[PDB]
């Protein structure tokens, strides 16, 4: 049908984000937050003024989908009067931050009408050299700027600082952070070039502000397909219902998670899996799409983990945790482990299940590590940085010289939370109380 | 290149003059950065207010004459000497010393004392250390060196060289606490230079820190800088008020032309005057002075608080970008308390049921124990048994059915969201570790501003 | 979403979410996509026969477990976007660039903006996904490794004709919950049950157990019914190794090869209509996994005085020669180790001959010390210790007829 693809088409377009900036989505909640950035960003390209502003909010807040919209708007009429550049702080490091200012500068100058050749030390004298009719805004985008606020030193921070207050180009900073105490992780000099304009992201408080949100997002406000007319008065008769499942979702959502993109990833599918007219009036009023894709997103977790396991992998998993439950430190190995399944197997058949041998088990115990489940004792794992990373590989740990049956391990669950996510059909739940 | 300057001539005899070459001591970017303009900047009346505040000497006497005079009399006397700057960091310490140098060269062009130049070698403006040498270099002989061949080149320089075939040279140490290194080879040698009588080079260091060299470096490098150390103190209540008043005496009390139409103000159709409050800068200059004394957040102070007064008057006429202006109280007050705020306070109030949860039942594991480390495995335990208080009544098992289920038959009793919210936040914190049950979790704030968010709730 | 949905066995709802997500327009397709799931899940199943029947999309494939470090990541990513655009539109003239020179991630964002800018010759946009199967499987991971490729499509212009795609398979679950608050759609993959993995085995080996060559050499010695014949060793030996194997599909894999010319021998003139006089031939074949298929004298002695040293402690020694091995073996020195040994020797002193088996003990890796790489034997604060298990211990002392058991009775 012509008429369902151009609806199904406009309706994914709108939650992902990628409608024109003329005919962009701004939510309620965010109509006061988006009015200073545009203040700034209006200040800057048209009055020509320095200025320096640190965004601080949580992840996924929409801090880099306002910075974008800005930048669109401006380009929509003032396309010759400023550039851009973007930074981030988990790409670019300290000595690569140098070339990366070089390296978008002589691709934005070349576009509105070298800077980044020989090497590090002539790169960063060239810089200072431009930086330090009307002139050039050049607006600095940095995201993460809490990875470059090193209580070493900050390089980057002092100089991009400078070419705001000293220097007369305008200079236009717009950070981007997630942590809250921003003002802390800056030097004495380097907070004292700063303009202390912190502007924190408003988060959703009442319950009304990620209704208007959500109608905002599936509302077609233009006449490019017949079934528009139908689609608006079945969205509006479902959210003006408490009662129906439209809005018990929502109020799920909004004292679980509380995140507009997190719930965004369940309307989309919904949408796309309708295959005409009716079949999206149906999802959309009864949400049976909806329970299966939170059912899949708590299926591969410690409770799913444990349904699709035998029934030795799940007398293993008890027999284990009962040793380190009666353990001071809940510390056991395999032979821990054999010695409380063997002395079930022969308590149950005495009241008819194979006992399986010990060279049995050494592929069961290796898949429950696998499927995490089985820890190392004072074992780190996964490192933060790459630094960690490399350090730990080199070095040849204990238990990797020490037999499979010596190991020390750790339960990833207690004995109590067994119990819970066990029904009264399994044989095995007699012995999970001790 | 590779050649020092030990290698340039034959002997000492043979070097000729320096001043007379066409390459010593200084004998492209301004052009991409310029656009035309296809509008006009509207610029109203609190647009000249924000530009002279800006950061681009009635409060130091003292200090400018004792830089003035350490210097006079050794480029005349053709001696070198070592001035040491400490102070807080926005005292005016580059700028006192930016004001001698430019007062000591209109001297110079009065057939008065020699002639000099200035060198400007910031370490914090270079990515190695070892830098410093090329740059020095390059200003003084004008050739492109390696740091190994301009270390000795100016050693060669500053000793063999007579003082009738050279000239004096002023090199302004700034950020002198950023090439501190390990080894203190390069804090040495910028030192060691000025107790030599072929030398003939003016070093001025500028640090944050009177206890520097007692601190840092050691007693071989604390001796050649010199025992009288000028101490930059910082700005009062009563320093701070002409400090504004100076950038703002054309502006204030004047008359102004602001047009009605766009809202262009004309410095001297109605006549619009500008005045500002003197009791909005004795309450903002005594603030700022009271934290750490900064001259320019002594500057930064009024030019918020004309910013946040420029907003409300351009949103309640609808002018745009293409009687009497009086800048109150209330808008200085209003910019010194968005920064001394506490914003961690109310995000913990406006966090969901599960975000508030977790804050909840950390702070009741640390009466019960008082260990300030409470693993992950206790927080899962303790939310549990929260729930299970009052299970038997209708209004506690609501809850229960989403927490656990998302009100779904299908979905299991559930045992990651708001676990990595909190870390990304600055508030929370945990340890690396591979296990999700001994995993410690410690809080980065405060405990007394902990519990005030959710006694909001 | 103009897209051709597969018919997946078992993967109904897996299907349909790949095709929500994955398309031939950048502006509904999401820039990262998450495909979470642990082995034996038919993660690469569910996107091989996705990609097949629609031959509008093109797909790169990635391999991170074959390039170990991160460092070949990089190069790895740039070498396979420049060699699919150049088969993809061969009347484009392009300009080969080197993908060795990306070392840095900052490299990673110059390489792929000079390669886009001479495609912007074309007419719609067309996307470029990446999948990479086994992100999590990288050698040198870290936990800011991730957080380097889901911002790389910021720093890429937006006016570009071509749009980069990055698809991941991760495995485990931890790994997946440390970056959450990201808001990225993850597609999980739950294990299967026992219905559904005997059921993908029949429909995956029928096709190449029938026309064996072992099948078709015993019918003429001694098409419907050798299909019945495969299944039903299938359908046997998942129920027979449903509790040593669980649900995964390589150790259920295994176990059919390692018993179908075992199970094709033991079939005669009677056992191919009968099927429950075949079970009873060839019960050796289902009561058991069939596993997976010389020492000295001196050197048989000195593993038993190692393992009293490394369980006992050294205080109560003056009392016998004159559970702790639940646990791990403490450390002793080397003069502590030939006393017991000298007194547990039947009727010597300590020459060349003890110390030479001594140092082959730890060659074997039977004895562990404090320093695994460059190891000093004459240091005095390098110790030594037991590296053997009880059960090898037990058989090598009854060997030599010596009682090791009543030492810790
Ligand atoms: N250019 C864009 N076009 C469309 N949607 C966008 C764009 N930039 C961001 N978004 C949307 O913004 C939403 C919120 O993420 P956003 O990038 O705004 O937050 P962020 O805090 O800057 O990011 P992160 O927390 O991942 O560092 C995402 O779900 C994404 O769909
Ligand atoms: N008497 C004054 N009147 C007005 N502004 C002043 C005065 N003295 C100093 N300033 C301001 O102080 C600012 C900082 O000066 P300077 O470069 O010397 O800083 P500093 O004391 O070395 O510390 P930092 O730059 O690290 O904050 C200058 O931009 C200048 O405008
Ligand atoms: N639903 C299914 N129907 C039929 N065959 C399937 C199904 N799921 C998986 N398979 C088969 O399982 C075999 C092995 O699984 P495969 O390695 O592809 O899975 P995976 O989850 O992608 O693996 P890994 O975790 O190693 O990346 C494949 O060759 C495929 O044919
Ligand atoms: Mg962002
Ligand atoms: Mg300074
Ligand atoms: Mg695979």
């Amino acid at each position: 049908d012509p008429g369902f693809g151009s609806l199904q088409r406009r309706l994914l377009q709108q939650l992902y984000g990628t409608l024109p900036t003329d005919e962009k989505i701004i939510f309620t909640y965010l109509q006061d937050c988006q009015q200073e950035i545009d203040r700034i960003i209006k200040q800057s390209i048209i009055q020509k003024e320095s200025h320096s502003v640190i965004l601080v909010g949580p992840r996924q807040s929409y801090k880099t989908y306002l910075l974008d919209y800005e930048l669109s708007l401006l380009q929509q009429s003032y396309k010759e009067q400023f550039i851009t550049i973007r930074l981030n702080g988990f790409i670019h490091s300290e000595q690569t931050a140098i070339n990366g200012i070089a390296t978008q500068l002589e691709q934005q100058l070349q576009k509105i009408h070298t800077i980044s050749s020989g090497s590090l030390t002539e790169v960063f004298e060239k810089i200072l050299l431009l930086l330090d009719i009307t002139k050039i805004t050049v607006v600095f985008i940095f995201d993460e700027i809490d990875t470059f606020a090193g209580p070493v030193r900050q390089t980057l921070l002092y100089n991009l600082f400078d070419m705001v207050e000293h220097s007369r180009v305008p200079v236009c900073i717009f950070g981007c952070t997630t942590k809250l105490n921003i003002l802390e992780y800056l030097e004495k000099r380097v907070k004292s070039r700063f303009s202390q304009r912190v502007i924190y992201m408003p988060q959703i408080q009442n319950l009304d502000d990620m209704v208007d949100a959500v109608r905002n997002l599936l509302t077609v406000r233009s006449e490019i397909s017949p079934w528009v007319s139908q689609w608006n008065e079945t969205l509006e008769k479902e959210l003006s219902d408490p009662r129906s499942n439209l809005n018990r979702h929502i109020r799920m959502n909004f004292e679980t998670f509380r995140s507009l993109p997190t719930l965004k990833n369940s309307i989309i599918p919904l949408v796309a899996t309708s295959k005409n007219f009716g079949s999206l009036c149906t999802a959309i009023k009864s949400c049976s799409f909806l329970d299966i894709y939170n059912k899949n997103q708590l299926s591969n977790n410690l409770t799913g983990r444990l349904q699709s396991l035998s029934d030795l992998e799940l007398a293993i998993l008890i027999s284990a945790a009962r040793v380190a439950l009666r353990a001071k430190d809940g510390s056991f190995n395999f032979n821990l482990a054999y010695a409380e399944y063997e002395k079930m197997i022969k308590a149950i058949n005495s009241r008819t299940i194979k006992l399986w041998l010990k060279k049995d088990v050494k592929n069961v115990w290796e898949n429950l590590v696998q499927l995490d489940f089985f820890t190392e004792k004072s074992a780190v794992g996964l490192r933060d940085n790459a630094t960690a990373a490399f350090y730990a590989s080199n070095y040849q740990f204990q238990g990797t010289m020490i037999p499979f049956d010596l190991r020390s391990y750790q339960m990833q669950i207690i004995l109590q939370e067994l119990r819970r996510i066990i029904p009264k059909s399994n044989m095995y739940y007699s012995w999970t109380q001790l | 290149k590779y050649t020092p300057f030990s290698k340039r001539f034959k002997s000492i005899a043979a070097i000729p003059d320096l001043t007379s070459l066409p390459e010593f001591y200084g004998n492209r970017f301004e052009n991409k950065l310029k656009t035309t303009q296809k509008h006009q900047i509207v610029e109203t009346i609190f647009s000249k207010v924000k530009k002279q505040l800006n950061s681009s000497l009635p409060a130091r006497e003292n200090e400018f004459a004792s830089i003035y005079l350490s210097a006079y009399s050794a480029i005349e006397s053709d001696s070198a000497t070592t001035i040491y700057v400490a102070g807080t960091p926005g005292v005016g310490k580059t700028l006192t010393v930016r004001e001698v140098v430019k007062e000591l060269l209109s001297s110079s062009a009065q057939r008065e004392i020699p002639d000099f130049l200035y060198v400007e070698i910031n370490g914090l403006k270079m990515v190695k250390p070892t830098d410093c040498y090329e740059t020095l270099w390059n200003k003084v002989s004008g050739e492109r060196l390696t740091w190994a061949a301009s270390m000795e080149s100016l050693e060669f320089y500053f000793k063999r060289v007579p003082k009738n075939k050279k000239k004096t040279i002023v090199v302004l140490l700034d950020e002198l606490d950023a090439m501190v290194t390990k080894s203190q080879d390069i804090m040495y040698n910028f030192f060691n230079w000025t107790t030599y009588e072929n030398a003939k080079l003016i070093v001025i260091a500028v640090a944050n820190t009177m206890d520097l060299p007692e601190r840092q470096l050691g007693n071989k490098i604390t001796s050649r800088i010199g025992f009288t150390r000028i101490m930059f103190t910082g700005y009062t209540h009563e320093e701070l008020k002409n400090i504004i008043d100076l950038r703002l005496k054309g502006l204030n009390d004047s008359f102004f032309y602001v047009d009605t139409k766009t809202g262009n103000a004309i410095l001297i159709v109605r006549k619009v005057r500008l005045r500002m409050s003197a009791d909005a800068i004795e309450i903002a200059s005594r603030k700022v002075a009271s934290v750490s004394g900064d001259a320019r957040r002594a500057l930064k102070v009024c030019k918020r608080a004309a910013e946040i007064a420029e907003k409300h008057y351009m949103a309640k006429h609808g002018y745009g970008y293409d009687g009497v202006q009086t800048v109150h109280i209330t808008h200085v007050m209003k910019a010194l308390n968005e920064t001394l705020n506490s914003h961690v306070i109310t995000f913990m109030t406006r966090l969901s049921f599960t975000a508030k949860l977790f804050i909840y039942a950390l702070l009741n594991l640390m009466k019960k124990n008082g260990s300030q480390e409470q693993e992950l495995g206790d927080i899962v335990d303790e939310i549990k048994l929260l729930i299970e208080v009052n299970g038997s009544n209708k209004f506690v098992m609501e809850i229960a059915k989403t927490l656990f289920q998302q009100g779904s038959d299908n979905i299991s009793e559930q045992l990651d969201f708001v676990l990595n919210q909190l870390l990304d936040a600055g508030i929370l914190f945990k340890q690396t570790m591979k296990n999700d049950r001994i995993c410690c979790v410690k809080l980065n704030i405060s405990v007394e501003e902990a519990k005030r968010a959710m006694n909001e709730d | 979403m103009n897209v051709t949905t597969p018919e997946v066995a078992f993967r109904e709802y897996q299907t349909n979410c790949l095709a929500s997500y994955i398309s031939a327009d950048p502006d509904i397709t999401p820039s990262n996509l998450i495909l979470q799931g642990y082995s034996g899940t038919g993660k690469t199943y569910t996107l091989k026969k996705y990609f097949n029947a629609n031959p509008n999309l093109h797909a790169v494939w990635l391999e991170p477990v074959e390039l170990v470090s991160w460092k070949p990541l990089l190069q790895a990513i740039a070498r396979t976007v420049q060699y699919k655009l150049k088969t993809l539109y061969p009347n484009i003239p392009t300009t080969d660039y080197d993908p060795l020179q990306v070392e840095e991630p900052f490299l990673l964002v110059k390489t792929l903006h000079n390669i886009f800018v001479q495609y912007e010759s074309l007419q719609e946009k067309t996307c470029l996904f990446l999948i990479l199967d086994g992100f999590d499987s990288l050698q040198d991971l870290d936990a800011a490794l991730f957080n380097k490729y889901i911002k790389l499509n910021e720093l890429l212009p937006k006016d570009s004709k071509i749009n980069i795609k990055f698809i991941y398979t991760m495995l485990e679950t931890s790994f997946l919950q440390r970056y959450s608050t990201h808001c990225i759609p993850t597609v999980m993959f739950p294990r299967y049950n026992v219905d559904e993995v005997s059921t993908i085995l029949v429909m995956s080996r029928c096709g190449e157990l029938m026309e064996d060559s072992c099948l078709r050499k015993r019918i003429i010695e001694e098409d419907d019914q050798f299909q019945n014949v495969a299944a039903n060793f299938i359908h046997l030996i998942v129920q027979a190794f449903h509790s040593y194997t669980g649900n995964d599909i390589f150790a259920l894999n295994d176990l059919i090869d390692f018993k179908w010319p075992k199970y094709v021998s033991r079939i005669t003139k009677e056992n191919i209509f009968e099927p429950l006089a075949l079970y009873k031939s060839a019960i050796k074949l289902f009561l058991s996994t069939d596993d997976n298929l010389d020492l000295s004298i001196i050197s048989k002695y000195l593993l038993i005085a190692s393992y009293i040293c490394s369980y006992l402690e050294p205080r109560y020694d003056a009392s016998i020669f004159s559970n702790p091995r639940y646990l791990q073996p403490s450390l002793f020195a080397i003069e502590r180790l030939l006393a017991i040994f000298q007194a547990i020797f039947p009727i010597m002193k300590a020459n060349i001959e003890v110390f030479q088996n001594l140092s082959e003990l730890h060659t074997l890796k039977l004895i562990a010390t404090t320093m695994n790489k460059n190891i000093d034997y004459l240091s005095p604060k390098v110790r030594w210790k037991v590296n053997v298990p009880w059960e090898i211990i037990k058989e090598i002392s009854e060997s030599v007829h010596f009682n090791i058991s009543d030492y810790f009775s």
